[PDB]
RNA sequence: AUAUAUUUAUUAAUAUAUUAUCUAUAUUAGUUUAUAUUUUAAUUAUUAUCAUAGUAGAU
RNA sequence: UGCUGACAUGAGUAACGAAAAAAAGGUAUAAACCUUUUCACCUAAAACAUAAGGUUUAACUAUAAAAGUACGGCCCCUAAUUAAAUUAAAUAUAAAUAUAUUUAAGAUGGGAUAAUCUAUAUUAAUAUUUAUCUUAAAAUAUAUAAUUAUAUUAUAUAUUAUAUAUUUAUAUAAUAUAAACUAAUAAAGAUCAGGAAAAUUAAUGUAUACCGUAAUGUAGACCGACUCAGGUAUGUAAGUAGAGAAUAUGAAGGUGAAUUAGAUAAUUAAAGGGAAGGAACUCGGCAAAGAUAGCUCAUAAGUUAGUCAAUAAAGAGUAAUAAGAACAAAGUUGUACAACUGUUUACU
């Protein structure tokens, strides 16, 4: 097809092939670029893919060794995200992967 | 589509004479079968009871009250207040609920007519 | 021990032998009760075992069965609920248009047949005489539907 | 999963036996709505046995719905043996399809007719169906007792629904045979506790 | 396309009934039917003749209504019963009412 | 009839302004009343209010 | 023909007497959506179960006394 | 593309939107209301 | 198969007339088809309808 | 080009809205209504079930029957969103009001049990989108354990015969079409990465409320001023044929209509055929005509390497040689402009 003559994107197999961990994700709501009056704001934004918001920890407050279990894709965000899990503790989340 | 070049399909594979089994059911309907007129059910099998409940909606059993079966507006009248005022109150309920049988005989007379 | 349905059933069985109330009495008790019932005459889809009623359209299904036990002593097994549907009428065309009343009609089931007794002849009851306000029904929509040389143009 | 039930195939007479679930009987039913009546070996029905009788439908005849409330127990035939129950089962199918299909003329002739020559109606209830099934009933039965301890009978909803016990139902086989023209009992809810009081009919004579 | 006057009382009416073409023609070719001595049309048959022909073949040839054995040995109150009277639409009312609405042929005058 | 009219009260409004007609058009009211009644039906009084 | 009786065009309606009309009028419970549920003050009886059934409530019934 | 049938009824959209609760709820329904018993109309709302 | 006639010792055989060539059950849910079972449930002559006058050759 | 009413004129003119009718009888009242027979039309519909809508139009007043299981609402739960509601001082504000937060509402969605028929109450206690391949397994035949060729391969049930609890239960074995289709299962490919919200045992309960249900719904019964060739959501949609829901036919069902009968000039429309010629027509081949398989082969230059070009053109096989249903399939090239698939002036 002509549309795929100037398709690319960069492969990345480590990458996870799964759904994310559902606790540690919010739907993304859609507002089409309107404010609370309804009206367009920001315009040329609309009617994407669904998607969900992943809550990743930018804090970084709890300390101790944590494992990366695994690194995703997130379309919400144009960095990949890895899972940690707290060695000690068990405890699940995202961070923004390095 | 059908054309002049489509050569006909294959007969569908027949399982054999030795590995059909046999059929659960053998023996189907009569062939003797005949299509008999209807028997519309009758009221003679029926024993209405004469004191059954429902008469008590009607008067004397009378479809409808004639002018001569109705009471005359003159020999009729409701009841006063200061006479309803010296009754008891069970004679009271009993007065009520004649009044109310009596206007359900009358409903159903006054919405046939 | 046993099912619902059967333990219902057998409730039942035992109010009709007690010559009590087939049914579970509720608490809230009317004393003096205005609801009319009007008795209808039987369609060719029901049975002698059957008879239908208009009754109040606030009136329940539970309410009726009460009412029937405890004003006429009459017992109604199976009771089914019919609301009409309310069709547009208007006096005339100057006139705005409404609905006529929804209404309200419950068959009920019971362990005895009843058949009404046979509508009168014309010459027997006063009342029961259609011939007559048909008649001056017709006459009236002759006289006012009446134009120009209609009025001329004998009567039917 | 199990996707078959008893009701979900005909069942011939060593199935019965096998099984037991019911007595050797057949059940038929009354349509409200309609004034239909549906034929089946169990209590219960499906759409399956709607199909199977109403396969020519028209305007006069419609196909009926399956909500179970119109649908009311008219009848409920005991028989000697299960095999049996299954020939008289088979027979009324038959005679169904004669009325609907092969033999219709003749069934339309017999049947009572309006001014306008439409089979009579009140509402979209036609009386003459529930009549042909009686009859039905009777020849089927007749047959049945003719290709052929017990004694069998026949459950009535109502006792008017016999056209007369003189005229009808007086035959010399079903008088040796000894068919007890009995009805249900009517002390409860007939239409809502119906299937409890089929339980009930069925547990009485086994 | 459309008139340029209001078209006189004169002219519409010498239009209309001037000519011969646009009038009625008296029908000078009626005669006596031969078997009723009565007006009839020439090289036509008299419609009452006919008609009473066509009547005496229905009261002959008349195929036998259908009466059912079942219904006509019906009680009177079971026939009640059974198939109660019902209110017929203004519609029907108004189809039952033939004579409003359907023409009887008129018999001709009696020739001289 | 076939009306179902009389078990109810139904276009209350409606009734009442037909009911209560008012009195400087009664004469038009019962110019068709009249027309309708037959010979010995119809009376010459006046029809007086309650 | 609609009507045997009526060979030419009339102004009538295939049904009624005219189509227009009061369209500000109120429900009825046939009208509406499958959802629209108007009621009939019948059944203030019992209670709404969580799965969608219906519990009466025996000392909320109506008795003739 | 053919015109003329703008209207487009559904009850409920039509309650929702030109009901008399609808009315009453908000401030300027309830203006137009008093507007409408003012002038003397029998159909305050649908 | 039914109805009407004739023979025979109501039965069977023959003649005429009318109607019928269905149905039901098996092969793991449903539908269709196939075969088997069930049933009396037929294969030749000649027509017609529809497919742009179905298409084509003449006329 | 005054306003309202009444009545003229055009004019008994056009038109009567895609249409197949005939006879006999109801009825010595019928082109139009009802019946019967014949004929035709629709048939992945003009059928049968439904949704929404509506002057109940219906097979009607003696009127559309539900405790629940291939029944819906109501109810519980929430989405989008809404709310003179909610929090000395929630924040902002000429008033109106607006914002944030709570709570409440809000279906187009989610919601336990069930033919062996099933029991919902109270109290107490701690799931984007698509796909089912290949391999492997065993089965059936040819040849000399292993090869070759062919189908079959997760589930759905009755029968018969066994082994254990005791004719009712559990498990095992064997018997048994093809092609579609369903649901439920499992494993898994792609980036565009895929809703929200509402516990379990025990005892005690359960007399089962209300509303919807007619008919109409590719339409005369809704939206279009009309019984308007327009607009209008979903599911079945007999077989024969086929790749198919294409196309032909039409079992069954439904239908043949508020216009008829004749005549068929000129002329118009919508079709069919046409000698000799073949774009000479015309602004312009506009319109019309034109398809020598649709399956299997084969298929160039150029080129961004993509059978892009290609469904290449021509051409082959099968079929057919005088032809003999419909439907799919309608050339090749040069140049200008624009990369491309898309979007646009609802009605030039
Ligand atoms: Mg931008
Ligand atoms: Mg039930
Ligand atoms: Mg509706
Ligand atoms: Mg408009
Ligand atoms: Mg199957
Ligand atoms: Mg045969
Ligand atoms: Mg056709
Ligand atoms: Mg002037
Ligand atoms: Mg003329
Ligand atoms: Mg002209
Ligand atoms: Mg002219
Ligand atoms: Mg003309
Ligand atoms: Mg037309
Ligand atoms: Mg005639
Ligand atoms: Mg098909
Ligand atoms: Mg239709
Ligand atoms: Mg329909
Ligand atoms: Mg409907
Ligand atoms: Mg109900
Ligand atoms: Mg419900
Ligand atoms: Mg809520
Ligand atoms: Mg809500
Ligand atoms: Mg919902
Ligand atoms: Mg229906
Ligand atoms: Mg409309
Ligand atoms: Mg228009
Ligand atoms: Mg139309
Ligand atoms: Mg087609
Ligand atoms: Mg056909
Ligand atoms: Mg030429
Ligand atoms: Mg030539
Ligand atoms: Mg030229
Ligand atoms: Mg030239
Ligand atoms: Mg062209
Ligand atoms: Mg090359
Ligand atoms: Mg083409
Ligand atoms: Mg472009
Ligand atoms: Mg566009
Ligand atoms: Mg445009
Ligand atoms: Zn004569």
């Amino acid at each position: 097809s002509p549309g795929l003559r100037w398709y690319r994107s960069p492969i990345y197999p480590y990458l996870y092939k799964g759904r994310p961990v559902r606790a540690l994700t919010v739907v993304r709501k859609k507002h089409g670029g309107r404010n609370n009056s309804g009206k367009i704001t920001v315009r040329h934004q609309g009617g994407g893919h669904r998607n969900r918001t992943r809550l990743i920890d930018f804090n970084r407050w709890e300390g101790g060794a944590q494992t990366v279990q695994r690194i995703e894709y997130d379309p919400g965000r144009s960095s990949h995200i890895a899972l940690l899990k707290h060695n000690t503790t068990g405890e699940l989340s995202y961070i923004i992967a390095c | 589509a059908r054309t002049k070049f489509t050569k006909p399909k294959p007969k569908q594979p027949v399982l054999p004479k030795d590995k059909i089994r046999p059929p659960t059911q053998l023996t189907h309907h009569s062939n003797n079968l005949r299509i008999t007129e209807p028997i519309p059910p009758t009221t003679s099998n029926l024993r209405c009871p004469d004191d059954h409940p429902l008469w008590q909606f009607f008067s004397n059993k009378k479809f409808i009250r004639s002018a001569d079966d109705l009471p005359p507006s003159s020999h009729i009248r409701p009841w006063s207040i200061p006479e309803l005022r010296h009754k008891s109150f069970n004679d009271l309920h009993s007065l009520w609920y004649n009044c109310l049988r009596e206007q359900n005989v009358l409903a159903r007379e006054n919405h046939l007519l | 021990d046993i099912n619902v349905s059967e333990k219902i059933y057998k409730w039942t069985k035992a109010g009709i032998e007690q010559g009590k109330e087939h049914f579970k009495v509720g608490g809230n008790k009317v004393y003096f009760p205005k609801a009319r019932i009007i008795l209808l005459r039987p369609n060719a889809k029901h049975t002698p075992y059957q008879a239908k009623f208009i009754v109040p359209k606030s009136f329940n299904k539970l309410d009726l069965r009460d009412y029937l036990y405890h004003i006429y002593g009459l017992r109604a097994m199976n009771i089914t609920t019919q609301l009409l549907h309310g069709k547009f009428n208007r006096m005339n065309l100057q006139t705005t248009r409404f609905r006529e009343p929804q209404i309200k009609k419950m068959t009920i089931e019971m362990e005895e047949p009843f058949i009404w007794p046979e509508e009168p002849r014309p010459d027997e009851n006063s009342f029961w005489d259609s011939t007559t306000p048909d008649n001056m029904e017709k006459y009236r929509e002759e006289r006012l539907n009446c134009l120009g040389s209609d009025a001329n143009k004998p009567g039917t | 999963m199990k996707v078959n039930h008893s009701i979900s195939r005909f069942r011939p007479a060593s199935w019965f036996e096998k099984t037991k679930i019911i007595p050797p009987q057949v059940y038929i039913f009354r349509n409200l709505e309609y004034g239909q009546v549906l034929y089946s070996q169990f209590p219960n029905f499906s759409q399956t046995q709607v199909d199977k009788l109403f396969v020519r439908p028209n305007w006069s005849n419609r196909k009926p719905s399956l909500r179970r409330d119109i649908w009311k127990c008219m009848c409920v035939v005991n028989l000697q043996n299960y095999k049996q129950s299954v020939h008289l089962y088979q027979n009324l199918c038959r005679l169904r399809y004669l009325r609907d299909v092969a033999q219709r003329k003749e069934s339309d002739k017999l049947r009572k007719k309006d001014s306008n020559g439409h089979v009579w109606y009140s509402g979209q209830y036609r009386p003459t169906y529930c009549q042909e099934a009686v009859a039905d009933l009777r020849e089927s039965l007749l047959k049945v007792f003719e290709n052929a301890a017990k004694k069998p009978s026949i459950y009535w909803e109502d006792p008017w629904r016999m056209g007369d016990k003189d005229k009808h139902w007086n035959y010399d086989v079903f008088n040796a045979l000894g068919l007890e023209h009995k009805l249900i009992q009517r002390v409860g809810n007939i239409a809502r506790e119906e299937s409890v009081i089929l339980k009930e009919l069925a547990k009485l004579e086994s | 396309a459309v008139p340029k006057k209001k078209v006189s009382h004169q002219k519409k009416r010498q239009k209309l009934y001037g000519p011969g073409k646009k009038q009625l023609k008296m029908i000078h070719h009626l005669n006596k039917c031969p078997s009723c001595g009565h007006y009839k049309r020439a090289n036509t048959l008299c419609m009452y003749c006919v008609g009473q022909i066509s009547h005496i073949w229905k009261t002959h040839t008349a195929k036998e209504e259908i009466k059912p054995r079942q219904e006509e040995e019906l009680s009177e109150l079971d026939q009640r019963v059974l198939y109660p009277g019902r209110r017929d639409t203004k519609y029907t009312k108004d189809l039952k009412d033939k004579d409003n609405y359907l023409e009887r042929r008129v018999r001709t005058l009696k020739k001289d | 009839s076939g009306s179902y009219q009389h078990l109810s009260n139904v276009g209350s409004r409606v009734m009442k302004r037909l009911g209560n007609r008012p009195k400087n058009f009664l004469p038009h009211s019962e110019k068709f009343i009249k027309k309708s009644t037959p010979e010995f039906m119809k009376s010459d009084l006046k029809e007086v209010d309650e | 023909l609609t009507r045997p009786w009526k060979k030419y065009r009339d102004g009538e309606l295939f049904y009624g007497l005219s189509k227009v009309g009061n369209k500000r009028v109120p429900l009825t419970t046939k009208q509406g959506n499958k959802t629209m549920y108007k009621g009939t003050r019948a059944s203030g009886i019992g209670r709404h179960t969580k799965f969608g059934g219906y519990v009466i409530n025996w000392k909320k019934v109506r008795t003739y006394v | 593309k053919s015109r003329g049938n703008t209207y487009q009824p559904s009850t409920l959209k039509r309650k929702r939107t030109f009901g008399f609760l609808a009315r009453a709820k908000s401030k300027q329904g309830s203006k137009i209301l008093k507007r409408r018993k003012l002038k003397g109309r029998w159909f305050l709302s649908h």
